[PDB]
């Protein structure tokens, strides 16, 4: 189980469509077991699972639909009508699936994560990412002044532009900060139901968390 | 306190008692001694939310759309570097002649070369450093 | 009253063929007596209302889509997509039968069997019904 965790760290996040929400979840899945990290963007909640409480909870879920741990878990990994109760703070996810041709049952158990691993999880990566999506706002603006100064030795001898549409300003760093700030950070920085993170982010998410 | 702390942000230690963590101020209010003691429980999941992740997240996809509109911008400076050599028919000293740009490229080289220093948590140092006036704003908005 | 004849494979059997026939009146949903052989020996049990209503709450389905999976494993009603299999010691004369699909068989229940005391003529029935059974829907296929 504790390579269930490592894996947990280094997987990306899926979007989850609720009817009642959306959610956010990262999920490592082997025969072993899973581990899985929930959040709705206010909380964030944990399970981590072996093969005994697979069959259990399964033969309490679905009867007489039999099947080794492992092929429970193998479908899990395809990842379906998803619902959910906080009931004190067990979010219990429900999730109903198509499996055999047979409807399916499980319901995830999950506690509020520890602080421990929100930091793990989101704090420090989502920091680290936040100072390398900066190095990289510095490398594209020092690239921005390099081409600069090359567009500049043109300017400075002969060299007239042809087409009367591919002219551009100066780059200067601060004004590309002021005109983003007004015009597009209102939508930029919503947090919305998560899907802008998910669509974009899980490369940097993968990348910083193995750093 | 205010006058001590804001352009530190006297002596300070830091001592832990279960999940309460406590912060002690050694200082002098007049030529006097002054004693301080922070209380602090552990935050909750609200704050947590609201102080660090909420804005973090906002933080990263504000940059990650700053580093979309500087690759924009670095492709239309290509436009017209090509129409200065390719038709505007001319040359330069050559000492800074700049590759086209191409995002894939741009992040495979910044994340082996760059990655492994550039989200360095660290002391949390470069992040009060480097990020906060966009930390004010995201949270503002 | 409906009967309905089937053919099945034991997991404990593969190359033996056995035949499971089916009795009940017209939903199978009502209950029904359920007999197995294999052409050498025969047993015999019964399954009621309450029960079939329990079983698919014991799922989560639909009572009559639930049914539909019974009809389809008992009745031969097996779609194109549907494998199923059928487990017996004769010993203790426990039945259970399943689905196969997830690389997998999934249980789909279980019976309490008896080992019939009269095999070759409860055999004898079976087979008398099914040379007439086929005569009948030949007559009608002639004319059309």
């Amino acid at each position: 189980m504790e390579e269930l965790e490592q894996g947990l760290l280094m997987q990306p996040w899926a979007w989850l469509q609720l009817a009642e929400n959306s959610l956010l979840a990262k999920v490592f899945i082997t025969k072993q077991g899973y581990a899985l990290l929930v959040s709705d963007l206010q909380q964030v909640w944990h399970e981590q699972v072996d093969t005994s409480v697979v069959s259990q909870r399964a033969k309490e879920l679905n009867k007489r639909l039999t099947a080794p741990p492992a092929a429970f878990l193998c479908h899990l990994d395809n990842l379906a009508t998803f619902s959910c109760d906080c009931v004190a703070d067990a979010l219990i996810l429900r999730v109903r699936s198509e499996l055999s041709g047979l409807p399916f049952y499980w319901n995830f158990h999950c506690m509020l994560a520890s602080p421990s691993l929100v930091s793990q999880h989101l704090i420090r990566p989502l920091m680290g990412m936040s100072l390398a999506l900066q190095c990289q706002v510095r490398e594209l603006a020092t690239l921005l002044h390099m081409k600069d100064l090359e567009i500049q030795d043109y300017q400075e001898s002969g060299a007239t532009l042809i087409r009367d549409r591919l002219k551009t300003e100066p780059f200067e760093e601060n004004s590309f900060l002021e005109q983003f700030m007004i015009e597009k950070l209102p939508e930029a920085c919503s947090i919305g139901d998560g899907k802008p993170f998910v669509m974009n982010l899980q490369d940097l998410y993968m990348a910083v968390t193995t750093q | 306190l205010d006058n001590l702390l804001r352009p530190l942000l006297a002596t300070f230690s830091c001592d832990c008692v279960a999940d309460a963590l406590i912060l002690r101020v050694r200082s002098e209010l007049s030529g006097l001694p002054f004693y301080w003691n922070f209380h602090c429980m552990l935050a909750s999941p609200s704050l947590v939310s609201q102080h660090l992740i909420r804005p973090l997240m906002g933080m990263s996809l504000a940059l990650q759309c700053q580093v979309r509109e500087l690759a924009t911008l670095l492709h239309m400076k290509d436009l017209e570097i090509q129409d200065y050599q390719e038709s505007g028919a001319t040359l330069i000293r050559d000492r800074l002649k700049t590759e086209p740009f191409e995002e894939n490229s741009f992040l495979e080289q910044f994340m082996i070369e760059k990655l492994p220093e550039a989200c360095s948590i660290g002391d949390g140092k470069p992040f009060v450093m480097n990020l906060q006036d966009l930390y004010m704003a995201v949270t503002t908005q | 009253m409906e009967r309905k004849i089937s053919r099945i494979h034991l997991v404990s059997e593969p190359s033996i063929t056995h035949f499971l026939q089916v009795s009940w009146e017209k939903t199978l949903e009502s209950g029904f007596v359920i007999t197995l052989t294999d052409g050498h020996s025969a047993w015999t049990g019964t399954v009621s209302e309450s029960e079939i209503s329990q079983e698919a709450d014991d799922m989560a389905m639909e009572k009559g889509k639930y049914v539909g999976e019974l009809r389809k494993a008992l009745l031969s009603g097996a779609g194109p997509a549907d494998v199923y299999t059928f487990n017996f010691s004769k010993e203790s004369c426990y039945f259970f039968f399943e689905k196969n699909l997830k690389d997998v068989s999934f249980r789909l229940g279980s019976f309490n069997l008896e080992k019939v005391e009269n095999p070759a003529e409860v055999i004898r029935e079976l087979i008398c019904y099914c040379l007439d059974t086929i005569a009948e829907n030949q007559a009608k296929n002639e004319h059309l």
